[PDB]
RNA sequence: GGGGGGAACCUGGGGAACUGAAACAUCUCAGUACCCAGAGGAGAGGAAAGAGAAAUCGACUCCCUGAGUAGCGGCGAGCGA
RNA sequence: UGGUGUUGGCUCUUGGUCGCGCCUGCGUAGGAUAGGUGGGAGCCUGUGAACCCCCGCCUCCGGGUGGGGGGGAGGCGCCGG
RNA sequence: GGGCCUGACUGCGAGGCCUGCAAGCCGAGCAGGGGCGAAAGCCGGGCCUAGUGAACCGGUGGUCCCGUGUGGAAGGGCCAU
RNA sequence: GCCCGGAUAGCUCAGGGUAGAGCAGGGGAUUGAAAAUCCCCGUGUCCUUGGUUCGAUUCCGAGUCCGGGCACCA
């Protein structure tokens, strides 16, 4: 998974810590981190296929954008886009954000 | 359920909750029955039924009550009701109200002190044969 | 000190401050101990009380 | 209009280990080395949803001080506003 | 591998738990199918009692309960073994 | 062997033994409040020399010392364990 | 450390009105024997103490001990 094409939220990098040990806000002696190393977090990336001039349309979107591509379609509304390749409709389309 | 006490019912509606001086100007509506009913006043104390320390029992000397003076005894039973009379359908209504209230603050004043729960869980007024309502303590 | 020979503070009884550390052998001594010490915050003497380390 | 180059410098995306801790794993080395993208004669930052106790100050950057202070820390080695 | 996102429509059967409605609660002495205490001498009847006809039915096997068809003025408690 | 008892004290401590450090050890005397004794007096465990574990981290009972604008609260300090 | 728990006769065991059940032991029937079967019988503060109820192994508090569970250990 890679790059959300709305909301362009990308793949970030992030530590997976791992602790052993009684909390001290349990009474413990404390939490001690038996090991730490990088991982990365990605988008929760999600196909959406949409229809819009009756050409097919589809996006890659991270699932909070979801609804956001609808929005595009909304606004896409009273665009001149009849006749267009599916390319330079999401082009179109995506030069509303 | 009988024609005299189904009558009644409409004049009551469970959901609202009423209040001191709201229930004490339906009680007379609600004692239709041929002699001075009383009133009553059930609980429903939020403690500990099978137990004791947490036992709710004592005396309230009411300013009017009874007309039967004061010096009502009550004892919370094996469940967590406690039940007492207030006084007799007959008592104008301003004279109800304040014996309810004395009440129910004898109630409080006789709380323990290890209970759990918001200790009046609800409270209700009647009448010996009349339906019942809900009040805010 | 064993599980039997065990640790055990000594609480005034007057202002519930331990005062005390001492032991006893539970076995040959079940009984809480009382014993009269010098309680520093009463500045007298007070029973204290066998209590729980 | 772009493409490609430029000793160093700059920013951004990624990012070690020896080593130190007189062993070592958290910690350190160090966000360093290095790779990558971009910039430019600089770059970055910048006109408060800020500071923080002054009833205060007034964008940002850079130097000196504050200070090895405040703190952080297998409360160790150390790190450090 | 649980939860949750992407992830929707219909249905069947279902429990938990919240409010109210009602019924079930039988050691023995006993008119006999007593939930804990409190309140309380009248309540149940032209908003139809006494048994009777189809019965949701539970059952500890006697009965408990509940709607109605028939039905036209008496059943149930204080009383007290 | 008996009688009473809880000094198996709280606040300190002159002066020493030991000794690289850190520890370890002995201690007269004064104050508080006690015990026993008619009293002188003795009593800060046990004839004595083994029966033990620095720190860090954290627990529990006090204390009411600090509390990030202020009042509280979180959290920490301090005494005891 | 905290949470769930069992204790009932010689062994093992189920249980607001109560005290029993399996086989171990003993007596009797039977047998060639060992059994199996069959009939009777014991073997109790129901861990301890304190408290409800008219009273209780039964509800509750407190204890003691083994059983189990989870976690932590400077
Ligand atoms: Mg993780
Ligand atoms: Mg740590
Ligand atoms: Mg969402
Ligand atoms: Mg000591
Ligand atoms: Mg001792
Ligand atoms: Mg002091
Ligand atoms: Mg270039
Ligand atoms: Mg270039
Ligand atoms: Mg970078
Ligand atoms: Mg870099
Ligand atoms: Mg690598
Ligand atoms: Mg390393
Ligand atoms: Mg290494
Ligand atoms: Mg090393
Ligand atoms: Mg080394
Ligand atoms: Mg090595
Ligand atoms: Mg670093
Ligand atoms: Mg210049
Ligand atoms: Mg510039
Ligand atoms: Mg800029
Ligand atoms: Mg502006
Ligand atoms: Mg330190
Ligand atoms: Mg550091
Ligand atoms: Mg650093
Ligand atoms: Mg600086
Ligand atoms: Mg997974
Ligand atoms: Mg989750
Ligand atoms: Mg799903
Ligand atoms: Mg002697
Ligand atoms: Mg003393
Ligand atoms: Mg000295
Ligand atoms: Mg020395
Ligand atoms: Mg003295
Ligand atoms: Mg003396
Ligand atoms: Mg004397
Ligand atoms: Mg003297
Ligand atoms: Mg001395
Ligand atoms: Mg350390
Ligand atoms: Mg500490
Ligand atoms: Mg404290
Ligand atoms: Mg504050
Ligand atoms: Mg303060
Ligand atoms: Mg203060
Ligand atoms: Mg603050
Ligand atoms: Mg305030
Ligand atoms: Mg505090
Ligand atoms: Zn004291």
């Amino acid at each position: 998974s890679k790059v959300c094409e709305i909301s362009g939220k990308r793949p970030i990098v992030a530590n997976s810590i791992q602790r052993r040990g009684k909390a001290k806000r349990e009474g413990g002696v404390g939490k001690k981190t038996t090991g730490i190393s990088k991982r990365r977090q990605y988008p929760n990336l999600q196909k959406v296929r949409v229809r819009v001039a009756g050409q097919e349309i589809t996006f890659r979107v991270a699932a909070s954008h979801i609804p956001k591509v609808y929005e595009l379609v909304e606004r896409a509304k009273g665009l001149k886009l009849e006749g267009l390749s599916p390319k330079e409709i999401k082009k179109e389309l995506l030069k509303l954000l | 359920h009988g024609k005299r006490y189904r009558a009644l019912l409409e004049k009551v509606d469970p959901n609202k909750v009423y209040t001191i001086d709201e229930a004490a100007r339906l009680v007379k509506e609600l004692a239709t029955a041929k002699f001075d009913e009383t009133v009553e006043v059930h609980a429903k104390l939020g403690i500990d039924p099978r137990r004791s320390d947490q036992n709710v029992r004592g005396t309230v000397s009411l300013p009017h009550g009874l007309g039967k003076a004061g010096r009502i005894e009550f004892r919370n039973d094996k469940t967590g009701a406690i039940h007492a009379p207030v006084g007799k359908a007959s008592f104008p209504p301003e004279k109800l109200a304040d014996n309810i209230r004395a009440f129910i603050r004898a109630l409080e004043a006789h709380k323990p002190e290890g209970a759990k729960g918001t200790f009046l869980r609800s409270v209700y007024v009647t009448t010996t044969m009349g339906p019942s309502v809900r009040i805010n303590p | 000190a064993s599980e039997v020979r065990i640790k055990l503070l000594l609480e005034c009884t007057e202002c519930k401050r331990r005062n005390y550390a001492t032991e006893k052998n539970k076995r040959n001594t079940p009984n809480k101990l009382e014993l009269r010490k010098y309680c520093p915050w009463c500045r007298k003497h007070t029973v204290h009380r066998e209590v729980k380390i």
